[PDB]
Protein backbone atom coordinates (compact mmCIF):
# COMPACT_ATOMS: atom_id res chain seq x y z
CA UNK A 1 0.00 0.00 0.00
CA UNK A 2 3.07 2.33 0.65
CA UNK A 3 3.72 2.11 -3.14
CA UNK A 4 0.61 4.10 -3.70
CA UNK A 5 -0.22 6.05 -0.15
CA UNK A 6 2.27 8.70 0.52
CA UNK A 7 2.37 12.31 2.38
CA UNK A 8 0.02 14.74 0.44
CA UNK A 9 3.28 16.52 -1.27
CA UNK A 10 6.83 15.71 -0.94
CA UNK A 11 6.86 14.97 -4.43
CA UNK A 12 8.72 16.53 -7.04
CA UNK A 13 6.97 16.27 -9.97
CA UNK A 14 4.58 18.43 -12.65
CA UNK A 15 1.77 15.70 -12.68
CA UNK A 16 0.86 15.64 -9.54
CA UNK A 17 -1.06 12.02 -10.05
CA UNK A 18 0.23 10.71 -6.76
CA UNK A 19 -2.46 13.68 -4.71
CA UNK A 20 -5.08 12.71 -7.09
CA UNK A 21 -4.83 9.10 -6.76
CA UNK A 22 -4.87 9.35 -2.68
CA UNK A 23 -7.76 11.71 -3.13
CA UNK A 24 -9.60 9.67 -4.90
CA UNK A 25 -9.26 6.83 -2.72
CA UNK A 26 -10.25 9.04 0.77
CA UNK A 27 -13.32 10.29 -0.91
CA UNK A 28 -14.49 6.89 -1.82
CA UNK A 29 -13.86 4.95 1.47
CA UNK A 30 -14.94 7.88 3.49
CA UNK A 31 -17.25 10.13 1.27
CA UNK A 32 -21.04 11.73 1.02
CA UNK A 33 -22.26 8.50 -0.04
CA UNK A 34 -22.11 5.96 2.84
CA UNK A 35 -21.15 2.50 1.80
CA UNK A 36 -20.81 -0.12 5.00
CA UNK A 37 -20.48 -3.10 2.95
CA UNK A 38 -16.75 -3.15 2.56
CA UNK A 39 -14.07 -4.19 4.58
CA UNK A 40 -9.92 -3.26 3.24
CA UNK A 41 -6.98 -5.05 4.60
CA UNK A 42 -3.83 -3.33 3.98
CA UNK A 43 -0.03 -5.02 4.98
CA UNK A 44 3.21 -3.31 4.62
CA UNK A 45 7.17 -3.24 5.45
CA UNK A 46 7.13 0.48 6.42
CA UNK A 47 4.29 1.86 8.25
CA UNK A 48 5.97 5.88 8.78
CA UNK A 49 5.91 6.25 4.59
CA UNK A 50 1.89 5.71 4.79
CA UNK A 51 0.07 9.12 4.73
CA UNK A 52 -0.99 9.88 8.14
CA UNK A 53 -4.64 10.70 7.01
CA UNK A 54 -5.15 7.32 6.28
CA UNK A 55 -4.55 6.52 9.66
CA UNK A 56 -7.20 7.68 11.87
CA UNK A 57 -10.35 6.75 13.19
CA UNK A 58 -12.80 5.96 10.86
CA UNK A 59 -10.67 5.72 8.10
CA UNK A 60 -8.38 1.96 8.76
CA UNK A 61 -7.97 2.40 12.84
CA UNK A 62 -7.29 -1.34 13.59
CA UNK A 63 -3.42 -1.81 13.09
CA UNK A 64 -1.95 -4.91 14.17
CA UNK A 65 2.18 -5.65 14.60
CA UNK A 66 3.58 -9.37 13.52
CA UNK A 67 6.68 -9.98 15.17
CA UNK A 68 9.32 -12.84 15.75
CA UNK A 69 8.03 -15.65 16.86
CA UNK A 70 8.86 -17.16 20.58
CA UNK A 71 10.46 -20.68 20.95
CA UNK A 72 6.76 -22.09 21.37
CA UNK A 73 5.95 -20.87 17.68
CA UNK A 74 9.26 -21.74 16.54
CA UNK A 75 8.34 -25.31 17.01
CA UNK A 76 4.93 -25.11 16.25
CA UNK A 77 6.39 -23.71 12.35
CA UNK A 78 9.13 -26.45 12.82
CA UNK A 79 6.78 -29.26 13.09
CA UNK A 80 4.42 -27.45 10.47
CA UNK A 81 6.94 -28.10 7.51
CA UNK A 82 8.76 -31.44 9.10
CA UNK A 83 5.04 -33.12 9.16
CA UNK B 1 24.69 25.13 -0.81
CA UNK B 2 20.85 24.48 -0.94
CA UNK B 3 20.76 24.51 -4.96
CA UNK B 4 18.77 21.62 -6.20
CA UNK B 5 17.67 20.42 -9.61
CA UNK B 6 15.26 17.73 -10.81
CA UNK B 7 13.90 15.70 -13.30
CA UNK B 8 10.63 15.71 -14.99
CA UNK B 9 8.27 13.23 -15.84
CA UNK B 10 5.71 13.29 -19.06
CA UNK B 11 1.73 11.92 -19.38
CA UNK B 12 0.49 11.45 -23.00
CA UNK B 13 -3.24 13.66 -23.23
CA UNK B 14 -6.04 10.92 -24.50
CA UNK B 15 -6.19 10.44 -28.65
CA UNK B 16 -9.06 12.32 -30.50
CA UNK B 17 -11.47 9.66 -29.98
CA UNK B 18 -14.83 8.60 -27.52
CA UNK B 19 -16.56 10.39 -29.07
CA UNK B 20 -15.93 8.83 -32.66
CA UNK B 21 -17.56 5.45 -31.47
CA UNK B 22 -22.07 6.62 -30.87
CA UNK B 23 -22.67 8.69 -33.77
CA UNK B 24 -19.80 6.85 -36.05
CA UNK B 25 -22.31 3.33 -35.79
CA UNK B 26 -24.99 5.37 -36.73
CA UNK B 27 -23.16 7.14 -39.45
CA UNK B 28 -22.30 3.78 -40.66
CA UNK B 29 -25.81 2.64 -40.38
CA UNK B 30 -27.74 5.22 -42.21
CA UNK B 31 -24.59 4.47 -45.38
CA UNK B 32 -25.12 1.31 -45.45
CA UNK B 33 -29.67 1.70 -45.70
CA UNK B 34 -28.65 4.56 -47.98
CA UNK B 35 -26.86 2.05 -50.03
CA UNK B 36 -29.31 -0.21 -50.06
CA UNK B 37 -31.82 2.45 -51.10
CA UNK B 38 -29.75 3.29 -54.26
CA UNK B 39 -28.95 0.19 -55.58
CA UNK B 40 -33.17 -0.40 -55.41
CA UNK B 41 -33.51 2.73 -56.86
CA UNK B 42 -30.57 0.97 -59.89
CA UNK B 43 -32.74 -1.56 -60.62
CA UNK B 44 -36.14 0.56 -60.57
CA UNK B 45 -34.50 2.89 -62.90
CA UNK B 46 -33.22 0.27 -65.14
CA UNK B 47 -36.39 -1.47 -65.24
CA UNK B 48 -38.01 1.82 -66.50
CA UNK B 49 -35.76 2.17 -69.07
CA UNK B 50 -36.42 -0.45 -70.79
CA UNK B 51 -40.00 -0.40 -70.70
CA UNK B 52 -39.55 2.96 -72.41
CA UNK B 53 -37.75 1.92 -75.25
CA UNK B 54 -40.63 -1.12 -75.58
CA UNK B 55 -42.51 1.76 -75.78
CA UNK B 56 -41.12 3.29 -78.39
CA UNK B 57 -41.55 0.21 -81.03
CA UNK B 58 -44.96 0.57 -80.63
CA UNK B 59 -45.37 4.07 -80.83
CA UNK B 60 -43.73 4.14 -84.64
CA UNK B 61 -45.31 1.33 -85.36
CA UNK B 62 -48.84 2.76 -84.78
CA UNK B 63 -47.99 6.14 -86.29
CA UNK B 64 -46.65 4.47 -89.52
CA UNK B 65 -49.55 1.86 -90.26
CA UNK B 66 -51.94 5.55 -89.98
CA UNK B 67 -49.76 7.22 -92.06
CA UNK B 68 -49.97 4.40 -94.30
CA UNK B 69 -53.78 3.70 -94.25
CA UNK B 70 -54.36 7.55 -94.34
CA UNK B 71 -52.35 7.86 -97.41
CA UNK B 72 -54.16 5.13 -99.21
CA UNK B 73 -57.70 6.02 -98.38
CA UNK B 74 -56.99 9.56 -99.63
CA UNK B 75 -55.95 7.76 -102.53
CA UNK B 76 -58.26 5.50 -103.51
CA UNK B 77 -61.12 8.41 -102.83
CA UNK B 78 -59.93 11.12 -105.44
Amino acid sequence: IDAICKQRGSMAGSTGVHDTVVNQLLSKIDGVEQLNNILVIGMTNRPDLIDEALLRPGRLEVKMEIGLPDEKGRLQILHIHTA
Amino acid sequence: DMRNELEEMQRRADQLADESLESTRRMLQLVEESKDAGIRTLVMLDEQGEQLERIEEGMDQINKDMKEAEKNLTDLGK
